[PDB]
RNA sequence: CCACAUCCACCU
């Protein structure tokens, strides 16, 4: 078995941390680096106000990472419905339709394979049809 | 974030249904919405007529705990349904947790329309990018594609009566056979093993009619999928947009997958018999 | 004809209960076992839900009834949960 | 397999936009019908009994092959988008 | 092993087409030279070594030696039961490797041995079990039976043998029946918090990486020696460089993916003694928002070529990782 | 055609009646044979006696005594044939002597009341209950009594367990705590011991002489000195001890409660709980249990000896003196008849329980027959016993052998308080009591691995759940016929040898032999030996012992060929195996499938349904024959006659063969040539590639029955009428459909043709026959409301059922397998002319791959093959027992007599070595099978000796490279259900709650997609294909619909939209105080619904 | 109509 895949569950095991010196949050509390990195990067040079968000990495088990999550739908579907359902019901949880349980869920496209923005769309017009339009796109360029 | 008033699930979503001679089977949420009625109605009245302190109070503690046995059944003793059958009622979040709820048969999709399931059997015969599918199954699965493609021709006048033509055997003819034929030359079915350990277990092929039961499978993807030939049973599947045909012979085709996903070794490798052969001819 | 984007998950208040329901069931029957057709304002009651017969009866699927309570209830979740959310 | 999945693989950059690109020129070709193909005169696709490969019994291997040759052009955003797509849906 | 060496370089040097023609060319020529070549087992196919023979004698007497080396106190009951397990354990070795030598010597051409040389069936413990002997049994406690079983499949079990072969029979099928279970819910868990993970990228501006070690840090207290050549390249196979290295007078470009000949280089590099950490990029370091950028994520996939841009890539890892566990 | 027998040992006793478990429990359960005044009394006069007899002394009308004299019941309303034919209960009437006394005058005597209808054991052992028949299987647990077990976390103590039955009653738990504490926790709350042993009448003196003289943990109890001084009011303390808020004055409330008969288990007498008892301590345990009450204070007989015993045991060391909780010694089988007794019992508490209510509410006394038993309770709780039970199970009659095994099958689970499913880890391994009791190989594969097993062939549960296993006496060195039954516990103290050792006839032949000490594999001196085991046979159970060679098979293999002999159906012409163990002969007779004289006479008439003899008494009967009876599981019972007109016959000889027997011998499958090597691909992995001789010839064919009914109710629209007459078009079709509403008997009948034709309110709902496959029809049954003696469920005014058979022959579908496990599915069926042949005109029959031999470890079906073929050219049949078959040396004479006989019947004919043959034999010279230097002759007859002969390619006719093994085999076809049949549906039903589609017998309904499948697919970059499967293909029923439409136009599916599930999920959400919408880009909700949602 | 419960099997 190659070591991609294990590094990409480690990965996803610890992408988490939590603070210690308070920015505009609570200090013991635990959510995503990469919004920790976000917020720093906007805090330090985007905007005025050198306030250090002094974090430290935790390591949580697979099952706690994937219960702790931002959209609430993977989560409630996962594990337990109740707890989930009941801490995205406390606060007003807008799930971003990232991630490919919450689209199977709904139904729709799947982010990822053919479904990625990157290939979504792709216009595709034959020899014969280009050259009609592409003829319209030079003489629209009068002279 | 209390609750004043009780919202009531739509009638489909709790149905009554005969069942036989006028008897009903009724889901758990009817009785459990019948009882709290029932409830608030008496609290109303008891209201309405007279306030003994004491009855009054011990109403509220029964009509708290309707309400909360319907929202969720379990969490404060057990209520159940009529006495001499001791099984608790489902409530809503039965309904959506457990291991068999809302969430785990709608992010499943557990049923699907154009599919079948047959034993496998081996396909010496095949090419690689091939399976062998018996007639009738083939015709069955394939059916609007074959009723289009025999309005096409003469056959049938109008859909109806190619529809009552195919309902009975008995009116098959060589006709039928060449459309169907015709129909599948370009189209690709999924075949899938029952636990879907990896990727490979779903698995593009292109169907090639065949006189049988029994679906014919090459011998170098009995490792691809954990199946061998004592007894096991396949089912098949067919997309039907051009998209999904498109993708299924281009990225799910077995002759395209050949090498693991989790390393580089190769699935398609030669199979036991394979190696026997090669290793005899090749010694010394 | 706006493709969904964002699914969000909330409380819902009196108001928004008594808004989604088309009238309130009162009468604790279900349906009458010698006539087939629903038995009075209770939880299949015809003017409450939508029609029974072929609108299609697609908009029973849909439409909820609410029950007016004389008496404030508290949910489950939020008073049985691990973390009692209105106990803390 | 399919005629030439190896440069089909070779002139894209991923193999999702090589779908997409086959699947758009099938639809294409069923809804305008197969008249506007850049593979008419003499290579065309052929069937076993008779001529059947002429006119639509599998498009995709028609979409295959007409993308095989150097006839067709694809990208994120090569022509504007809005005319093209709103002659398609109301014609 | 030559055959399915034999497919992967004709997939990486002919393509797509000419390997599945080549797969069918093989199963076809294959089955036709199985089929005329008559490979038939019987029960005079189940040679027994005459030598072996002996051998039991030989164990035979040293457990009677043993024996009285219990009688005489100078040992204890765990150092009994660990000598009498030594000895079985090694007599069972022995008993296999003379039934291998025989084979080789004086049958080649024999269908057990033929099919335990080449990949086809059975391993060197199953062709002992059949001709030599099936020695240790496991106790249900965990343990395994003072008392071998002597006899094998050619020959007549006793029904106490039989009795004790059950035991393992039902551990087996419990363990399996309760093991999927397991797995499948490790492999659910795995799914479910890896699933968000897409290839989703431009080339992230990560100036971060991991060294992959080529050398065991402690096989003894105290000493170094080369990775196994199948750790090296699971590890390596499919990476890209972090940095341009030169090892052996050839320039690795940074940003170039560590194909098979890459990797069979740096093995055979630090065999001769040049370097003994690859930097490479790995997901790890990655610094994408959700997922991985195709450079920090690699170049192994169902075909050889880098991985393309959109593939769920979490997915498809967790069900690499859970798929071997039902077989474990 | 003559019978070779190899086995050289003496079974000094035969088979006991392999179903005489079930038969002999329910025979001691009910009584009915014995007059009432026989002394016989456990079973329903047991239940009778102990619970019945309810005495009131002062309660508002007192004195009520309702005393017990006599049961009887003699008479079933019905023979079971119609009670088969019609869903009755093969059941009689129980009737019970009643009389009423009081304290005042008056003798209030009813002879018979009807207090429920007692299902009858029918002859073979199983029960009728609805129409179909069922079984209930025996139950393994844990035998009452007291046992000791190891501190969960303490290591130097343990505790003591006494156990009495039901759970709802004592459950005495005896512990020693290092401060000085004897605690004894009886339902949940832990309590000193000595109060209540001072409550029992023991003082400080006597406890000291007679248990702490030895031990020194007496002062764990003795500290406690300061409160031990009272003879009476410690029970008022004890009392007060326990919460039940009642006044200390109740002297026999709770402290008697533990008395004589209501709390404590009344375990039987001897046995089943005094032999756990008397044997493991003390010598006798007078009475039932502990308690005297003629004089107001107690007594023991188990609290001072379990004290004494326990504290010698933590203290001192009588013995390795602790119980194992798996050892089979302690454990206990509740058979049918124990399961209905406790549930009779259960029902007549229920019964008491009215009748006491029924008294109190009661006014005046001469009511006795009516106004105080009813039969309701007693006759719900037997008739929920014997249909809801877990233990009361449908009938597996695919073949006498699979009735027989389902009839002799061991459980541990049961009602649910025993054993459940989930985790049972520890206790599904075998045991070493388990040999001789219990088969270590028939666990059937899957979920229920362990737990589910059945008992030896040889094993017999004496009285009381109790398996004793049959050993012969050795007196010094010789073997006396005498033979002992043993339980685990008497096994446990004694040598026992085995049954291979060498045997001079009385006298043991051999200086080392081979026993068991205690389950320990030992070698020691014939003068040491005790036991003898009777034979190998009793070490497996009957479906294991079929298998010829199982000294060379693997465990697992044998586990599943055992399993898969169960599930072979019955063959037109089916033909006993070449190679046998012995048994089957048994198994025919005590399976009751076959019909056999009862006694010497002479055959009278002998016809297709019924034969008529005459015996020697003058007395003839007339046996009928079920000629063509459908089975549980849809096969044929066939009784066919083997005897002819005015033949002589002996006292039990075979008249009518069974199912499948050929002449009293178990056959369930064929015997055909097979050649064990790899064809072209056809047999690759495990499949299997047979002749088009076995099809020309039928020679694996089946008859398969299925049963179709429909039934007229009536509705408030108006009763449905089963006419003729079809309402609006098919008259065509009516031709078939002859009489009124019923289709004539047989007419071929195929997939959508009219079976019955019912018009309901007119508008056409009549049966057709369902997609797939379908017969002739052979019988038709009308029930209506006319009943001669039928009852029906309300509402529906008549049932008709029609059965359809059809004739099953062997295809690609179908799959083979022997009796060593190797299981395989037919591949393909060759003609005869291009298979492999001999060098005779005679081709084989099926070819096998070798490569599934090696990997795993079957070498009996090679030894199989071998002395298959020595018995093709002997023409005879041979009999080898399981572990004492047939040795190498004595095949290898056989196969030399074969080949003498083979090749002199080619040589008479004048004809020598073919060059393909000398070919042949110069290459395997090469490859060292034949020794070099020897003529074409000799070296043919070494080959001939390894069982390998050469074969012809037949399609080339070149020969086949190197010797081929050839020989008879037996190979059966397994049980062939729908499994193979394509549920391949494109429209069906969809549900009600979801629109997910699932059919059934209208249509197969759709093929699951899970969550592993759609987790591959999207691993895949395919996003459309999950798209459309979810919702296009799965939910979306605007999406469906038009998807339909689209395609019959020729048109590209649209594009989908918002699944139904989702909007359900919406929904549910929506009925708790939850509220879920989907927004578009910004803050803007979007409906999901296009307006139904919004209001008007 | 197919709901749910219980049981027996088959393939991993
Ligand atoms: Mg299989
Ligand atoms: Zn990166």
């Amino acid at each position: 078995l190659h070591d991609k895949h294990i590094e990409i569950v480690v990965r996803q095991m610890m992408k988490y941390v939590e603070v210690t010196d308070p920015g505009d949050s609570r200090l013991l509390e635990g959510q995503v680096l990469e919004k920790w990195d976000v917020e720093a990067l906007n805090e330090r040079l985007i905007a005025e106000g050198k306030t250090p968000v002094a974090w430290k990495p935790l390591l949580m088990g697979v099952t706690k990472s994937a219960l702790s999550t931002k959209s609430w739908l993977s989560a409630a579907s996962f594990q337990n419905t109740t707890h989930v359902l009941t801490e995205a019901a406390i606060a007003g949880k807008k799930d971003e339709l990232i991630g490919l349980k919450e689209n199977v869920i709904l139904g729709r496209l799947i982010p990822a394979g053919t479904g990625s923005d990157f290939v979504r769309f792709t216009q595709v017009v034959d020899q014969k049809t280009l050259k009609a339009i592409e003829e319209a796109r030079k003489e629209a360029v009068e002279a | 974030m209390i609750l004043e008033a009780v919202p009531v699930l739509p009638p489909d979503l709790r149905p009554m249904v005969q069942v036989d001679g006028g008897r009903f089977a009724t889901s758990d949420l009817n009785d459990l919405y019948r009882r709290l009625i029932n409830r608030n109605n008496r609290l109303k009245k008891l209201l309405a007529q007279g306030a003994p302190e004491i009855i009054i109070r011990n109403e509220k503690r029964m009509l708290q705990e309707a309400v909360d046995a319907l929202l969720d059944n379990g969490r404060r003793g057990a209520p159940v349904t009529n006495p001499g059958s001791d099984r608790p009622l489902r409530s809503l979040t039965d309904i959506l947790s457990g291991k068999q709820g809302r969430f785990r048969q709608n992010l499943l999709g557990k049923r699907v329309d154009y599919s079948g399931r047959s034993v496998i059997v081996v396909g010496p015969q095949l090419k690689l990018h091939q399976c062998g599918l018996p007639k009738r199954m083939a015709l069955e699965l394939f059916k609007p594609f074959l009723l289009k493609k025999m309005e096409e021709k003469g056959i049938a006048p109008n859909v109806k009566a190619a529809r009552r033509m195919l309902e009975r055997q008995r009116d098959i003819k060589d006709e039928v056979w060449d459309a169907l034929e015709e129909v599948i030359h370009g189209k690709v079915v999924l075949l899938n093993r029952a636990p879907t350990l990896h990727r490979l277990g779903i698995q593009a092929f292109q169907p090639v009619l065949v006189e049988g039961q029994s679906i014919q499978l090459h011998p170098l993807v009995c490792e691809a999928f954990n199946a061998d030939f004592d007894g096991d049973q396949m089912a098949v599947h067919v997309p039907l947009s051009s998209f999904a045909q498109a993708e299924a012979r281009i990225q799910m085709l077995s002759a395209h997958n050949l090498l693991s996903p989790a390393s580089g070794e190769p699935l398609a490798k030669p199979s036991r018999d394979i190696i026997l052969g090669l290793y005899y001819i090749t010694q010394v | 004809k706006k493709e969904v984007r964002k699914v969000r998950i909330a409380l819902a208040s009196p108001e928004k209960i008594r808004s989604w329901s088309y009238g309130e069931v009162e009468k604790p029957e279900t349906i009458n076992y010698r006539t087939l057709k629903p038995e009075r304002d209770g939880l299949f009651d015809e003017r409450i839900f939508g029609p029974i017969k072929d609108t299609k009866s697609i908009v029973r699927r849909y439409r909820m009834g609410h029950i007016e309570l004389a008496t404030p209830a508290a949910h489950i979740w939020f008073v049985k949960d691990v973390p009692s959310k209105i106990g803390t | 397999a399919e005629p030439g999945i190896d440069k089909l693989f070779g002139m894209v950059d991923s193999k999702y936009r090589l779908t997409v690109v086959v699947a758009k020129r099938a639809q294409q070709l069923l809804r305008h019908g197969f008249k506007n193909t850049v593979l008419e005169p003499e290579e065309r696709p052929k069937m076993q009994t008779l001529e059947g490969l002429f006119d639509d019994p599998n498009a995709v291997t028609w979409a295959m092959k007409e993308l095989l040759t150097g006839r067709l052009v694809f990208g994120e955003n090569l022509v504007p988008e809005d005319r093209l797509q709103k002659e398609m849906e109301r014609l | 092993n030559s055959l399915k060496d034999l497919v992967y370089q004709a997939f990486l040097r002919l393509g797509m087409e000419k390997t599945a023609r080549l797969l069918d060319a093989l199963k076809y020529y294959g089955f036709t030279f199985s089929t005329t070549s008559g490979i038939t087992i019987g029960i005079d196919d189940a040679v027994i070594p005459e030598e072996k023979k002996q051998y039991l004698e030989e164990a035979d007497r040293k457990l009677l030696q043993i024996e009285q080396a219990y009688e005489m106190g100078f040992l204890t009951d765990r150092e009994r039961y660990d000598q009498i397990l030594q000895l079985w354990t090694e007599t069972t070795e022995k008993v296999t490797q003379a039934v291998f030598k025989n084979f080789e010597e004086n049958y080649p051409f024999n269908p057990l041995y033929v099919m335990a040389q080449s990949g086809a069936r059975g391993n060197p413990q199953q062709i002992r079990q059949l001709c030599g002997l099936r020695g240790l049994m496991q106790k249900p406690s965990g343990e395994t039976f003072e008392v071998p079983v002597r006899s094998s499949f050619r020959e007549g079990l006793t029904v106490l043998e039989y009795f004790i072969s059950s035991h393992g029979a039902r551990k087996g099928g419990a363990d399996t029946a309760l093991r999927t279970a397991d797995s499948g819910y490790l492999t659910r868990k795995l799914v479910d918090v890896t699933h968000e993970i897409v290839v989703r990228e431009a080339d992230c501006g990560t100036t971060n990486y991991i060294s992959v070690p080529l050398f065991q840090p402690d096989e003894v207290t105290r000493s170094l020696r080369l990775r196994k050549r199948a750790d090296i390249e699971a590890g390596l196979y499919g990476r890209v460089l972090a940095r341009e290295v030169e090892v052996l007078g050839v320039r690795l470009e940074e940003g170039r993916y560590l194909s098979m000949d890459d990797v069979h280089l740096l093995i055979k590099a630090a065999e001769a003694g040049e370097i003994q950490e690859v930097p490479v990029r790995s997901p790890l370091t990655c610094q994408t928002r959700y997922g991985v950028c195709q450079k920090c994520y690699g170049y192994d996939l169902s075909m050889a070529r880098p991985v393309s841009i959109g593939e769920a890539v979490g997915i498809v890892a967790a069900q690499s990782i859970g798929e071997p566990g039902t077989q474990l | 055609m003559e019978i070779k027998r190899f086995g050289r040992i003496r079974e000094v006793i035969p088979l006991p009646p392999l179903t005489e478990i079930q038969v002999e429990s329910y025979r001691r359960a009910l009584q009915a044979d014995v007059p009432p005044e026989k002394r016989e009394n456990v079973g329903i006069q047991a239940a009778f006696r102990e619970t019945f007899p309810i005495e009131e002394e002062d309660k508002g009308k007192g004195g009520l005594v309702l005393d017990f004299l006599e049961y009887r019941l003699g008479e079933p309303p019905f023979p079971q044939d119609e009670c088969r034919e019609k869903d009755l209960t093969y059941q009689a009437p129980l009737y019970a002597r009643l009389q009423l006394i009081h304290k005042d005058t008056g003798l209030i005597k009813e002879d018979e009341v009807f207090l429920g209808h007692i299902p009858l054991m029918t002859e073979d052992g199983s029960f009728i209950i609805n129409g179909a028949d069922r079984v209930i299987v025996s139950q393994i647990h844990r035998s009452p009594g007291v046992y000791f077990t190891p501190d969960p976390a303490r290591p130097g103590r343990y505790i003591a367990s006494i156990i009495p039955l039901p759970k709802r009653g004592p459950w005495i738990d005896l512990e020693v705590e290092p401060n000085g504490v004897v605690s004894m926790k009886v339902n949940k709350r832990k309590f000193p011991l000595v109060l209540l042993l001072r409550v029992l009448g023991y003082d400080q003196e006597t406890l000291a002489r007679e248990l702490g003289a030895y031990g020194e943990l007496v002062q764990g109890l003795m500290d406690e000195s300061v409160f031990a001084m009272r003879p009476e009011e410690a029970l008022i303390r004890l009392f007060t001890l326990l919460r039940p808020g009642d006044p200390p004055k109740r002297d026999k409330a709770v402290a008697y409660v533990y008395g004589l008969i209501a709390d404590p288990r009344r375990y039987d007498l001897g046995e089943a709980g005094r032999y756990k008892a008397e044997e493991k301590l003390g010598i006798r345990l007078s009475g039932r249990t502990l308690a005297r009450f003629e004089d107001g204070e107690f007594k023991d007989e188990v609290f001072l000896p379990t004290l004494r015993y326990l504290f010698a045991l933590t203290a001192g060391v009588p013995g390795h003196e602790v119980d194992d909780i798996d050892h089979l010694g302690n454990r206990r089988i509740r058979t049918v008849g124990e399961l209905m007794t406790d549930q009779f019992r259960v029902g007549l508490a229920r019964l008491a329980r009215g009748v006491r209510e029924r008294m109190l509410m009661g006014s005046e006394d001469s009511l006795t027959p009516a106004k105080l038993v009813n039969s309701r309770p007693l006759e719900a709780a037997i008739r929920e016993f014997f249909s809801r039970s877990q233990l009361s199970q449908f009938k597996d009659e695919t073949n006498p052998l699979s009735s027989l095994r389902h009839k002799r099958r061991i459980s541990a689970l049961g009602p649910g308080g025993l054993t459940r499913e989930r985790a049972g880890f520890d206790v599904r391994d075998v045991h070493r009591t388990h040999y001789g009791r219990i088969c270590p190989v028939e666990t059937p594969e899957g979920a229920n691995i362990g737990l589910i097993t059945s008992l030896a062939a040889y094993a017999r549960v004496d009285e009381l759940g109790f398996i004793r296993t049959p050993y012969r006496r050795v007196v010094g060195g010789v073997v006396t016929d005498e033979v002992v039954y043993m339980t685990a516990t008497e096994e446990d103290r004694y040598t026992i040898a085995q049954a291979n050792t060498p045997l001079e006839g009385n006298r043991i032949a051999a200086e080392r032999v081979v026993a068991r000490r205690k389950g320990e594999p030992v070698i020691v001196s014939p003068e040491e030996v005790e036991f003898m085991d009777v034979s190998p046979k009793q070490v497996f159970s009957v479906n294991t012992n079929l298998i010829p060679f199982l000294e060379h098979d693997d465990a697992n293999r044998a586990l599943m060929g055992s399993n898969m002999q169960t599930q072979a159906v019955p063959l037109i012409r089916a033909q006993a195996p070449v190679v046998m163990t012995g048994l089957e002969e048994r198994v025919v007779r005590d399976s009751l499938a076959a019909l056999y004289a009862e006694e010497d006479g002479e055959v009278a008439k002998v016809d297709g349904n019924r034969i008529v003899v005459r015996y020697e008494d003058g007395r003839l009967v007339e046996y009928p024959l079920r000629r063509f009876y459908r089975s549980n599981q849809g096969t044929a019972l066939d009784q066919r006659p083997r005897v002819v007109v005015g033949q002589r016959v002996r006292k039990g000889d075979l008249l009518a063969d069974g199912p499948a027997s050929e002449n009293g011998f178990l056959a369930l499958g064929q015997n055909v040539l097979v050649a064990i090597m790899p064809f072209d691909g056809y047999n690759f992995e495990d499949a299997i590639v047979i002749s088009e001789e076995l099809l020309k010839r039928d020679f694996y064919t089946s008859i398969h029955i299925e049963r179709y009914e429909i039934e007229a109710r009536d509705t408030k629209l108006g009763p449905e009428r089963i006419t003729r007459d079809i309402p609006h078009l098919s008259e065509a079709a009516l031709r078939d459909l002859d009489e009124e509403g019923v289709v004539r008997i047989g007419a071929e009948v195929k997939p959508g043709d009219i079976l019955v034709g019912r018009t309901s309110f007119v508008k056409d709902t009549s049966l057709r026959v369902p997609p797939g496959e379908g017969g002739i029809v052979v019988r038709t049954v009308r029930l209506r409301r006319g009943d001669p003696g039928v009852e029906l469920k309300p509402g529906v005014r008549e049932v008709v059922r029609v059965y359809v058979a059809q004739k099953r022959k062997l295809q690609v579908g179908d799959k083979l397998a022997n009796r060593h496990g190797n299981k395989g599915v037919v591949a393909k069926i060759l003609p005869v002319e291009d298979m492999p042949h001999l060098p005779d005109g005679t081709p084989v029959d099926v070819i096998l791959n070798p490569l599934g031999v090696p990997s795993r470890m079957n070498l009996g079906q090679i030894l199989e093959t071998h002395l298959g073929l020595a018995g093709y050219f002997l023409g005879q049949r041979y009999i080898s027992p399981i572990f004492d078959g047939a040795k190498e040396p004595e095949i290898k004479e056989l196969l030399a007599q074969a080949f003498e006989v083979y090749f002199g019947k080619r040589k008479g004919e004048g004809f020598g070595v073919d060059k393909r043959e000398v070919e042949v034999l110069r290459r395997a010279e090469k490859l060292g099978l034949v020794t070099p230097g020897k003529t074409p002759e000799e070296q043919l007859k070494e080959l001939f000796l390894q069982g390998k002969v050469v074969l012809y390619d037949g399609r080339t006719g070149e020969p086949i490279e190197g010797p081929i093994v050839v020989g008879q085999m037996f190979i059966m076809k397994l049980y062939h259900m729908v499994e193979d049949k394509m549920h391949a549906r494109s429209t069906g039903p969809y549900s009600l709650i979801t629109q997910q589609p699932l059919g059934g017998k209208a249509q197969f309904g759709g093929q699951r997609f899970g969550e592993m499948e759609v987790w591959a697919l999207e691993a895949y970059g395919a996003a459309h294909t999950l798209q459309e499967m979810l919702t296009l293909k799965s939910d979306d029923i605007e999406g469906r619909n038009a998807a339909y439409e689209a395609i019959i136009k020729g048109e590209d599916v649209p594009e989908p939209s918002v699944p139904e599930s989702f909007r359900v999920l919406v929904k549910e959400l929506q009925a708790l105080a939850l509220d879920v919408q989907t927004l578009d880009e910004k803050d803007n909700p979007v409906d999901i619904f296009e307006g139904l949602a919004s209001k008007r």
